[PDB]
DNA sequence: CCCTGCATCCGTGATAGACAATTTAACACTTTTGTCAATCATTTTGTT
DNA sequence: AACAAAATGATTGACAAAAGTGTTAAATTGTGCTATAATGGGAGCTGTCACGGATGCAGGGGA
């Protein structure tokens, strides 16, 4: 949804961005993880075990 | 109004100014608060500044069309405009007499030096304080005695008449009325000779020239005292109604209001006829009221009433607010909006939206809409565009056919900042730019906005077509380099295209041609990267213009081939095979600028964009976190300078070493340990991937999406790299010292909260300089293109045989800048040869342009002589020649440019970036060749060596081809090698010496005689035997105690019988003053041997920290201040002499082989007593102003002078600016000279020197010489101010000076200038507006 | 503000500069859009005619 | 169309007059003077001035004679 | 009995109550336009 | 093959019709007064810096 350039991180030290874009990442994997487990109804004792 | 020139200025008398009114102003008061008409007699009237709505009286009898010119009876207004309402002007008539504040209080006093009279008496005379007499005929008064209250009443007792003695600003009228400007003026021209003092015989010549204004000019002397004020017209200081029942009033009318109530009462005071200690306190209240007027703040700052800031009188309003009232415009035809990208345009368009394009363009529009019948009448027009009908917008497009818009970005430092653009409509509110040229303006996208302008008329659409479009500007004017460099992100397009891998798909294949690369890459077989062997055809052109085809096997890759496809015919294949980064690709533009011309370099700058562009986007660039490869080594490298420097504070801790030798040694072990992180990073960045063959493995240059980044030049390098993987080096806190323990972690590890508040700071002192560097260098370029406004080339060739020589920059063992690129675009003055005679292989005067130079590097010239822009023969401008060959274009400078103000851009649009292993034992070279050198008397001793004797002696590296190499200076302390022809070893020293000392080695040796290096004279008595050591420290001219001061410390060496020995090849015998910090180790008693060193003189050089520079020494060169230490010189070649001593400072002589000048006490003299100097060579130490190099060695010396050191605050920051830009200001630096003969000219004034040439070019020229002058040299805001002009000046000057001084003389500025001709609004006599001026001159005293 | 699925790679130089690209899913859903509340105001003074 | 003039000073070589020569040339296809020498292409009237000067159709020394002789060829009108 | 040498200073940058002469605005009207009709010529449907 | 007649422009003065130059009444504007004892002095300010050119003291150095 977003294409930024990736000539501002070397001049530009800022490194928090492509941090952030990474755990921003891994918590998102999360949430297409549960929409699936709780789109097919699985239980009440899949998702207290995920 | 006709064509006329020369506005000319002056005195007002009071009967001019009651000529300029139509009436007086008797009452204060302005409309009527009932009816807002304004009321009769006041100061708003309409009797007297005309009526108030058009073409009808006030009281309302006459509106009709009939009556057009009557006045009207009831109140005398005239039926007319109420434009009229805004150019006439009333006069108010003082009760008394009243000082003209400027002509009073302007720090030259115009009525003080005019009567010889002490200001602070004049003040006491003003106020009623001090009587004062005049016409005092036979008694004991003289015409200006101030006699005091009671010396007057203690005089007035005694006679009656026969005298006269009045007080106040009446009296000052009364002075003035009665002197002559005839009598004591050659009653002056005699007293002038007779007085012997340089004050008096200085300032006298000052009074003398006043005088000598105020008869030639036309102004009597009392018109400097008012006697009638006249006021501003009604609509110059308005009086509107706000919105809602509120005035707003300019703050003139609370100030006329003011005097014309106190002069008022003033009136009745004396039909009331009240004592003299209130009728004469109203005189002292009224002249602070008019004086308030003038110019508000030089008395108590009368603030305003009812509020609380000062009121804002006549002079703060062209006082400056930075700039002039007038010109120095807001501007119809304009918008603005933000920037964006749009990469699909040409290099000459940009985009422009609807919604601005269709207001912009509004008068055109309505145009075509009456033309094609569309609309019956405009304003049947005016509701077709208002509705947006889709006619217009089809209307719309044709008027936009071949319209140049201006783009103008807001801070323009220079003239690449303005480009017109022919535009294209598109949909938005965003104007679109090509990506080429946002490094002109310097513009990112992220929120910068752009005006546009519209060039209306039919002549302003062709100078936006011709000489400023887009694709004319590809050479930047600062330098020959390219302005269009594909800058960012096409860099790295390319970089990636054109890199080679090991093994990749299709590797060894043979193609045929760019045509089968590209498609065999599409079609998705051999990679972008990958070694083949194509055939490509390249031209030539090597005829008379021609191109020849040339087949081959070319080995490359098969990106290049697809790159070759772009390029066009005349470039060779080697231009396109190398890895092509971004220093590779800037002159793959250049050489096809000198090459092919223009009209294939601006369609080759842009298939770069759109192939750039696209191989970027496939190529995936993206940056990680594991991109950035830390090094493994890191700890290991971080943990020993850890433990090494826990050994060291120890060694301190015992008291073994001192602190300072503690903090400098922690500091160099952590240097080392900083530097073996780069050096163990990119050694792992650089070498990253081993790929392999079919075979083995093998190692190549990496594909590390941040280093890619680095080694193209796209965005940042090593510098940078270095933080993000390596160590994050050590920080200064805001002493400017750094601290002992460096952030040793980088930015993609966490930095603690301590490391962090470190780095903090120096985020602080990086944004408060930035935000200041602009303010100062927003000043310097302020100043450089109003001295240099003037200047304009305005001949084809002047003629003169003068010129310069452009000698390459040596430093030390390395070249600064080579001498072609020195000499590149210029003239040559003499002819030079091959070094064999009579080989003249560059004819007289050419242009030295790319080949010329070459022929000049293959050949073997050390130096040639151009012909330099400080020397042309011109008046008024300079020649065509003498200026050179640059431009954005490359031939020679067209007549009629206007070379002063892109000289003046090119030196201040720097400056805005540019804001601010130290051992030095051995002379190591990285030459080997013959030693020549010059200026030097040596000698060889018994020691095997060529005696040192001064700092005279440079060591001229001379190379294999008549050159010079490398230039040193060999000081005392200097033991010398080799001799005369005989080479020197790979980094060998022909001459070593101290370092940490300036001793001085024995020419001759014997007894010692103490000669004023007495034990308790020159130092406390202290014994030390045979060793040879002492504590003693010989001091020198400024470190010296107080007590024996009769003596100069040297200590004669003695030949064998008992004389004072003498120096081989001069007069004196060996008298060796030892110099300053020298701990003599040399006490009688023992004998020495001839060649021995005397003394020590320590010099550490421990740190570097000791230099000045910067922006403000750009600033500090060209404004000429003298440096507080400066260098004395020889004023005549003769012999050395002393005299009298002991002065409180010493004294010398000079005498021709008498010239006597002192000399302080300060200075370790660097000369003999027995010595012939040369005219203008130090005699003493220290950093030489420019004043003194001009007096002395020429104009070519103080040239050489201030190109040498400004060139020396650039190029160690890496800003590329020609040379020629710095001669075209010290040039307008030293255009004042003083006379010396005369014929002409009064034998010591300040004349210009275009006139003392063209009287001596005249006067001599005819059958009687009947002068001499002597150039001058001022800074750059004092030689701005001494213009010929008086607008040119005040306008960006001081200007409550300007026009004082100027107002007494009477001047008439001719308007031959730029600053002074955009003011008055027509065309500037440089540029496409000089040709007109060529007919304007040759219509005037002629038909 | 909100979060958007972001991909750093230079893409035809659209985003040349600090520049930004945007997807068209991104005004279709919605979600940047801002509402702004202005005010005019007309007063009808008592002159004097 | 036109993009650059530096074919149109390699007549006139001088770059400030060439605008002053076609901005004079410009005008008497404007004014009611004169019409096109080359033929137009739906351009404006600059353009098709500085096309002419490509051509050696124009420069300062033609448009003197060129119209030199309207005050004689009026001179007939001029009885 | 006479010049050169610091040093202080200033500027330009960056607490209420009768008189009168006065002014507008009002009511009043003459000339200037708007009807508002009867003679002076130009004709007036098709029989005299 | 020429006007029978029936208006109809063109043509006269006449009721009307509106609306602009001088008298009264209301208001605004202003002028001159008013007699316990009152007697110097109200009055604000600040954290810039650097360069330059006088006006003055100063006292060193020469008749
Ligand atoms: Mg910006
Ligand atoms: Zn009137
Ligand atoms: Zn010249």
């Amino acid at each position: 949804d977003i294409v930024l350039n990736p000539l501002g991180v070397p001049s530009r030290m800022n490194i928090g961005q492509i941090l952030e874009t990474h755990l921003g990442m891994a918590a998102k994997g999360i949430g297409d993880k549960i929409n699936a487990m709780l789109k097919q109804q699985q239980e009440v004792a899949k998702l207290r075990e995920f | 109004t006709e064509e006329f020139d020369a506005i000319k200025i002056a005195l007002a008398s009071p009967d001019m100014i009651r000529s300029w009114s139509f009436g007086e102003v008797k009452k204060p008061e302005t409309i009527n608060y009932r009816t807002f008409k304004p009321e009769r007699d006041g100061l708003f009237c309409a009797r007297i500044f005309g009526p108030v709505k058009d073409y009808e009286c006030l009281c309302g009898k006459y509106k009709r069309l009939k009556h057009r010119g009557v006045i009207c009876e009831k109140c005398g207004v005239e039926v007319t405009q109420t434009k009229v309402r805004r150019e006439r002007m009333g006069h108010i008539e003082l009760a008394s007499p009243t000082a003209h504040i400027w002509f009073l209080k302007s720090l030259p006093s115009r009525i003080g030096l005019l009567l010889d009279m002490p200001l602070r008496d004049i003040e006491r005379v003003l106020y009623f304080e001090s009587y004062v007499v005049i016409e005092g005929g036979m008694t004991n008064l003289e015409r200006q005695q101030i006699l005091t209250e009671e010396q007057y009443l203690d005089a007035l007792e005694e006679f009656g008449d026969e005298f006269d003695a009045k007080m106040g600003a009446e009296a000052i009228q009364a002075l003035l009325k009665s002197m002559d400007l005839e009598q004591e003026c050659e009653q002056l021209r005699e007293e002038l000779n007779e007085t012997n003092s340089e004050t008096k015989r200085k300032k006298l010549t000052k009074r003398i020239k006043l005088l000598e204004a105020f008869v030639q000019s036309g102004n009597k002397p009392e018109w400097m005292i008012l006697t009638v004020l006249p006021v501003l017209p009604p609509d110059l200081r308005p009086l509107v109604p706000l919105d809602g029942g509120r005035f707003a009033t300019s703050d003139l009318n609370d100030l006329y209001r003011r005097v014309i109530n106190r002069n008022n009462r003033l009136k009745r005071l004396l039909d009331l006829a009240a004592p003299d200690i209130i009728v004469r306190n109203e005189k002292r209240m009224l002249q602070e009221a008019v004086d308030a007027l003038l110019d508000n703040g030089r008395r108590g700052r009368a603030i305003t009433g009812s509020n609380k800031r000062p009121l804002k009188s006549l002079a703060d309003m062209i006082k400056g607010k930075q700039g002039r009232f007038r010109q120095n415009k807001r501007v119809d035809y304009s918008g603005r909006s933000v920037i964006t990208v749009g990469p699909y345009l040409r290099l000459h368009q940009c985009g422009l939206p609807k919604k601005m394009a269709l207001e912009l363009f509004k008068p055109f529009i309505y145009g075509k809409l009456e033309l094609r019948g569309l609309a019956t009448t405009i304003k049947a027009a005016k509701k077709m565009v208002e509705r947006e009908e889709a006619v217009v917008w089809d209307i719309l497009d044709e008027v936009i056919r071949e319209h140049p818009v201006l783009l103008n970005r807001a801070p323009t430092l220079h003239r690449l900042g303005i480009q017109a653009f022919e535009p294209v409509l598109i949909e938005g509110k965003a104007i679109q730019l090509h990506p080429l040229v946002c490094a002109a303006y310097n513009a990112d996208f992220d929120g910068d906005q752009m005006a546009v302008h519209v060039p209306l008329t039919l002549e302003a659409q062709l100078e936006a077509r011709a000489l400023m479009m887009s694709t004319n500007n590809i050479l930047s004017p600062a330098n020959g380099e390219p302005i269009i460099v594909p800058s960012q992100d096409v860099v790295l397009g390319l970089y990636y295209m054109t890199r080679d891998c090991v093994n990749a798909k299709g590797e060894g294949m043979v193609l045929t041609g760019p045509k089968e690369a590209e498609r065999l890459y599409r079609s998705g077989l051999a990679s972008l990267h990958a070694r083949v062997k194509v055939r490509i055809t390249e031209y030539e052109k090597d005829a008379n213009g021609e191109l020849v085809a040339k087949t081959s096997l070319k080995d490359t890759t098969v990106g290049r081939a697809i790159l070759w496809m772009i390029v066009p015919k005349g470039l060779p294949y080697s231009i396109v095979n190398q890895a092509l980064g971004k220093k590779a690709i800037s002159k793959m533009l250049n050489t096809c600028y000198r090459i092919l011309g223009l009209k294939p370099t601006v369609i080759f700058a842009d298939q770069i964009m759109y192939t750039g562009f696209a191989y970027a986007a496939r190529s995936g660039a993206s940056v990680g976190i594991d991109d950035m490869v830390i090094p493994e080594k890191k700890h290991e490298i971080i943990s020993e300078a850890e433990a090494e420097v826990a050994e060291i504070q120890e060694q301190f801790q015992s008291g073994l070493v001192t602190a300072g030798e503690r903090y400098n040694k922690v500091i160099d072990i952590w240097a080392a340990a900083n530097d073996r992180v780069s050096k163990a990073m990119m050694d792992n960045l650089q070498t990253e991937t081993v790929i392999n063959r079919d075979g083995q493995e093998e190692k190549q240059v990496s594909f590390n999406s941040i280093y890619m980044m680095a080694d193209s030049g796209a965005r940042g390098s090593a510098a940078q790299i270095r933080q993000l993987a390596g160590m994050r080096g050590l920080m200064a806190k805001p002493d400017g010292s750094i601290i002992e323990t460096p952030i040793t972690a980088n930015f993609r590890e966490g930095l603690n909260v301590l490391q962090y508040f470190i780095s903090t700071h120096g985020a602080r002192k990086g944004l408060a300089d930035t935000a200041l560097k602009t303010a100062n260098s927003g000043y310097l370029t302020r100043r450089l293109v109003d001295v240099a406004q003037d200047l304009v080339v305005t001949e084809d060739d002047c003629g003169t045989h003068e010129g310069i020589m452009m000698t390459p920059v040596i430093e030390g063992g390395d070249v600064k800048e080579p001498l072609r690129d020195r000499v590149l675009g210029r003239v040559t003055a003499e002819d030079v040869l091959k070094p064999g005679t009579a080989d003249i292989l560059v004819p007289r005067n050419t242009l030295l342009h790319e080949q010329w130079c070459d022929l000049l590097e293959e050949n073997s010239v050390d130096a040639v002589k151009v012909r330099s822009v400080v020397s042309c023969d011109t008046d008024f401008g300079v020649c065509a020649h003498c200026y050179g060959r640059d431009l954005a274009r490359g031939h020679i400078i067209n007549k009629g440019e206007a070379i002063g103000v892109i000289a003046a851009q090119s030196i201040g649009e720097p400056g805005t970036q540019l804001t601010m292993a130290a051992a030095e034992s051995s002379i190591q070279v990285k030459n080997k060749g013959s030693i020549k050198l010059s200026n030097v008397k040596s000698v060889v001793n018994s020691s095997g060596k060529l005696v040192i004797t001064s700092r005279n002696t440079e060591l001229k590296l001379i190379d294999e081809f008549g050159r010079t190499k490398e230039s040193y200076k060999v000081p005392y302390g200097a033991v010398l090698a080799k001799g005369d022809g005989e080479q020197v070893a790979g980094g060998e020293t022909v001459a070593n010496w101290d370092p940490h000392t300036m001793p001085v080695i024995t020419e001759v040796s014997g007894f010692v005689r103490f000669t004023d290096m007495i034990d308790g004279q020159t130092i406390t008595r202290q014994t030390d035997e045979l060793t040879g050591l002492s504590s003693l420290v010989v001091l020198d001219s400024a470190e010296r105690t107080a007590g024996g001061k009769d003596l100069r410390p040297a200590l004669k060496i003695v030949d064998a019988q008992g004389n004072d020995v003498l120096i081989p090849g001069t007069d004196m015998p060996a008298q060796y003053f030892l110099p300053g910090k020298a701990i003599v180790q040399l006490e009688d008693g023992v004998q020495i041997s001839s060649g021995d060193t005397l003394a020590r003189i320590p010099q550490e050089s421990g740190g570097t920290k000791d230099i000045t520079g910067g922006l403000p020494r750009v600033a500090d060169l060209f404004e000429a201040r003298r440096p507080k230490e400066p260098a004395i010189l020889a004023e005549i070649s003769g012999i050395v002499s002393f005299g009298k001593e002991t002065k409180g400072k010493r004294r010398l002589v000079i005498t021709p082989v008498p010239y006597e000048e002192m000399i302080p006490k300060w200075r370790q003299l660097n000369v003999f007593e027995g010595e012939r100097v040369e005219r203008g060579d130090v005699i003493s130490d220290g950093p030489e102003a420019p004043h003194d190099i001009l007096r002395l060695r020429g104009v070519h010396a103080v040239t050489r002078y201030i190109v040498n050191e400004v060139q020396d605050v650039y190029r160690l920051q890496g800003v590329k600016i020609n040379d020629k830009h710095i001669e075209v200001i010290v040039r307008q630096m030293l255009r004042k000279a003083t006379i010396v003969n005369a014929g002409s000219s009064d034998f010591l004034e300040g004349e210009q020197v275009e006139y003392s040439r063209v009287k001596i070019a005249n006067r001599e020229l005819e059958a009687n010489g009947k002068a001499t002058y002597s150039r001058d040299l001022l800074g750059i805001t004092k030689a701005s101010l001494a213009t010929e002009s008086f607008i040119s000046a005040a306008s960006f000057q001081e200007t409550t000076r300007v026009l004082t001084e100027a107002a007494v003389a009477g001047k008439r500025d001719e308007l031959r200038g730029l600053k002074e001709n955009v003011i008055v609004g027509r065309l500037i006599p440089a540029g496409t507006g000089y040709a007109y001026h060529q007919d304007r001159m040759r219509r005037r005293a002629a038909g | 503000g909100q979060n958007m699925r972001v991909a750093f790679m230079p893409w035809n130089g659209y985003n040349f500069e600090d520049s930004i690209l945007v997807s068209e899913r991104v005004v279709q859903e919605d979600r940047f859009t801002t509402i702004h509340i202005q005010e005019l105001a007309c007063v009808s003074r008592d002159t004097k005619l | 169309a036109r993009v650059t003039v530096q074919d149109a000073v390699e007549k006139i070589g001088n770059r400030f007059d060439l605008v002053l020569v076609a901005a004079r040339r410009a005008r008497q296809m404007q004014v009611g003077g004169k019409d096109p020498l080359v033929p137009e292409e739906n351009d404006k009237t600059t353009v098709i001035a500085l096309r002419e000067i490509e051509e050696g159709l124009i420069n300062n020394q033609i448009l003197d004679v060129r119209e030199r002789q309207e005050q004689q060829e009026q001179e007939a009108a001029e009885l």
